[PDB]
């Protein structure tokens, strides 16, 4: 209001025509700005959405997604302006080493596990599964048999016994 | 990158800087925004590459079940401890005056021998320890056993792989073989590289071609202006020349951020497949591969990243 | 220049981590120029 | 060829602890027109630095430097190249398995942005 | 879409591109985003169908 009140109006447009534009352009890169942020922020409220559907309801088998190693459960608790995860997962903790051969042979036949891993202490050959060190006696039904005892590498003889 | 608010706008004279300090918010939000572009350029290859907080090494004798890896692996005959995939990767892929107008750039935090470290015990866990090391504590697990495991994660009895582990590791040799011819034969697929390059390199060119631009004044060069007119008739060209600039600078601030968010976009992808395809075997379909997935190996690049995906095809079919 | 780093960020206790100042820009030191020898031996020495 | 620019950087420790800093110079060589010296004068590829000295160690990163290099606060303000990680070898055979045993159960967090002010 | 810088800046007028000539490096620009964003649309359709 002072350039109104000291100029005289034919140089006032002379005056204040800038002053529009400036603060048009400063207007112009905040709202662009503002678009920029908005849309990474959209970004992360999708993902957000994805990991509110799939973590939460559900358990999902995507490996590191919904925390580290492999996932139990989720929690969610609001926060302002966001989201916060207590992800519940689960990791093995003590190791011990063993030997192992891909199949057993009994007599002239291959056996392969139906589910887990043969392994030995040094004497006794037994199967357990991938996660945990449960063994069991090698019986008929743990196994299945498929070819002959010559055609596999790495194999070794033992008892399966029968129920 | 980063540039110099005051160099590029004016020469060595204070009183284009005089007459910029009448805008004055301006290059501080825009120096503001460079950095923090320059900080998450650092930030993006950091959780795509270091994601095991272990550093592994390969056994030196190779009795992996007769499977040929020395063409990734990385070799010590080689002063560059690298793989001749990453050496004909680096031969494909291809200054001063651009550092010396005010724009500079800025090296990586990470260097290409530690990001080839990190590559190289990326193989070692992923080919000595199965999968496991992704999780918790490595466990080692010999190749035909994880092979096996792979093999019952797609429907198909573990027999088959014991029986027929001759005929898989020749196929494995021929088709790894073949890819190094496949990569040389044509430079169009590294053209997905090249664009990352020479769009950023003529970026630049561009902006410092723009300064020798009549921007509604008698001439780009500032200081004949001084030298031949009189100050109070100066500043009529001085802040035409400034905008102008200003305008430049703005536009190229502008796209730069256009582009870092589809490259961080593109980064965060990358760190996805790094979690699955490589750290274990992904059920979604065409995500790890065409076909049904097998296995996946890294392999580093010039500002970027490429996978190497082992899958698994039917070939010949019988009705019934 | 801690205090440099003081008068940047606005605040008296600065956290840690890189930090933000002016250029160096080393200076000129002298001025040479350089021109055409030889003034054709005007003849004004034969005029005179 | 003309003369090169700067751009200076500081190394500080928090302001709590200590009030000894570092000056960075991006891209200048100095092997040269610094003015004058220091405590000691590196010759990194980012840029030279000096009010701090290089070591033969290997330590994690807490303030990045540029080109595999990060400085620390130990009395004095210590600079050193990248360390990785714990080397490890895990032994490879035909016949060797590592079975788990025992096992924990943990919680993380993860912060997720949503929304921000209208 | 495509757009032509110079007809729609200035008319018939030849002054009026001599003019913008003094910018001169600026339509460039806009062509080659507008032929970039127009390939990219082209393209979308091969990997979603």
């Amino acid at each position: 209001n002072d350039i109104l009140s000291r100029l005289d109006p034919p140089e006032a447009e002379v005056q204040i025509d800038r002053l529009i534009t400036g603060r048009l352009q400063s207007l112009q890169t905040y709202v662009t700005q503002q678009l920029i942020r908005a849309a990474e922020i959209r970004a992360s409220a999708n993902l957000a959405a994805t990991k509110m559907s799939e973590c939460v309801l559900g358990q999902s088998k995507r490996v590191d997604f919904c925390g580290k190693g492999y996932h139990l459960m989720s929690f969610p608790q609001s926060a302002p302006h966001g989201v916060v995860f207590l992800h519940v997962t689960y990791v093995p903790a003590q190791e011990k080493n063993f030997t192992t051969a891909p199949a057993i042979c009994h007599d002239g036949k291959a056996h392969f596990p139906r589910e887990g891993v043969f392994v030995s202490n040094g004497t006794h050959w037994f199967v357990t599964q991938r996660n945990f060190y449960e063994p069991q006696i090698i019986t008929t039904d743990n196994t299945f048999v498929s070819g002959n005892c010559d055609v596999v590498i790495g194999i070794v003889n033992n008892t399966v016994y029968d129920p | 990158t980063s540039v110099d608010c005051t160099m590029y706008i004016c020469g060595d004279s204070t009183e284009c800087s005089n007459l910029l300090l009448q805008y004055g918010s301006f290059c501080t939000q825009l120096k503001r925004a460079l950095t923090g572009i320059a900080v998450e350029q650092d930030k993006n290859t950091q959780e795509v590459f270091a994601q095991v907080k272990q550093i592994y090494k390969t056994p030196p004798i190779k009795y992996f079940g007769g499977f040929n890896f020395s063409q990734i692996l990385p070799d010590p005959s080689k002063p560059s401890k690298r793989s001749p995939i990453e050496d004909l990767l680096f031969n494909k892929v291809t200054i001063c005056a651009q550092k010396f107008n005010g724009l500079t750039v800025l090296p990586p935090l990470l260097t290409d021998e530690m990001i080839a470290q990190y590559t190289s015990a990326l193989l070692a866990g992923t080919i000595t320890s199965g999968w496991t090391f992704g999780a918790g504590p490595a466990l080692q697990i010999p190749f035909p056993m994880q092979m096996a495991y792979r093999f019952n994660g797609i429907g198909v009895t573990q027999n088959v792989l014991y029986e027929n582990q001759k005929l898989i590791a020749n196929q494995f040799n021929s088709a790894i073989g073949k890819i190094q011819d496949s990569l040389s034969s044509t430079p169009s697929a590294l053209g997905k590289l090249q664009d990352v390059v020479n769009h950023n390199a003529q970026a630049l060119n561009t902006l410092v071609k723009q300064l020798s631009s009549k921007f509604g004044a008698i001439s780009s060069v500032l200081n004949d202006i001084l030298s031949r007119l009189d100050p109070p008739e100066a500043e009529v060209q001085i802040d035409r020349l400034i905008t102008g600039r200003l305008q430049s600078l703005q536009t190229y601030v502008t796209q730069q951020l256009i582009r870092a968010a589809e490259i961080r976009a593109s980064a965060n992808l990358a760190a996805t497949k790094m979690s699955e395809c490589v750290l274990g075997q992904s059920k979604r379909v065409d995500f790890c591969g065409k076909g049904y997935h097998l296995m996946s190996f890294p392999q580093s690049a010039p500002h970027g990243v490429v996978f190497l995906h082992v899958t698994y095809v039917p070939a010949q079919e019988k009705n019934f | 220049p801690l205090s440099e780093t003081k008068c940047t960020l606005k605040s008296f206790t600065v956290e840690k981590g890189i930090y933000q100042t002016s250029n160096f820009r080393v200076q000129p030191t002298e001025s040479i120029v350089r021109f055409p020898n030889i003034t054709n031996l005007c003849p004004f020495h034969e005029v005179f | 060829t003309p003369c090169s620019f700067g751009g200076v950087s500081v190394i500080t420790p928090g302001t709590n602890t200590s009030n000894q800093v570092a000056v960075l110079y991006q891209g200048v060589n100095c092997t040269w027109r610094v003015y004058s010296t220091g405590s000691n004068v590196f010759q990194t590829r980012a840029g030279c630095l000096i009010g701090a000295e290089y070591v033969n160690n290997s330590y994690e990163c807490d303030i990045p430097i540029g080109a595999g290099i990060c400085a620390s606060y130990q009395q004095s303000i210590i600079a050193y190249t990248m360390s990785l990680g714990a080397e490890n070898s895990v032994a490879y055979s035909n016949n060797s398995i590592a079975i788990p045993t025992n096992f924990t159960i943990s919680v993380t967090t993860e912060i997720l942005p949503v929304s921000m002010t209208k």
